């Protein structure tokens, strides 16, 4: 069972 | 410097052992390539493949995983994503 995800690094 | 968790889907001890296994990564190695390298590998050997390691002050990314296994967090600047797939 998978999710998907995006992330961001704040600099 | 205690990591900053910014997102997650995980247990609390796969996060602790990810969490000490890359600060550990951060005092042995410079270079960013190689502080994943060393993430990458401990945990394949200690949670199964497949790992996926990003260390980095400068990046944006769209991943798939597995349930359960996915962190995402800072130690200082230097940002770690941290994730399984099958």
């Amino acid at each position: 069972i998978t999710y998907d995800k995006g992330i961001q690094t704040d600099q | 410097s205690t990591p900053i968790v910014k997102a997650s889907d995980i247990t609390d001890k796969l996060k602790e052992d990810i969490l000490t296994i890359s600060k550990d990564a951060l005092d042995k190695y410079q270079l960013e390539r190689d502080i994943a390298g060393t993430v990458k590998k401990q945990l394949d050997v200690k949670y199964g493949n497949t790992w996926h390691v990003i260390v980095g002050k400068n990046f944006g990314s769209y991943v798939t995983h597995e349930k359960g296994h996915f962190v995402y967090f800072y130690i200082g600047p230097l940002a770690f994503l941290v994730f399984k797939t099958a």
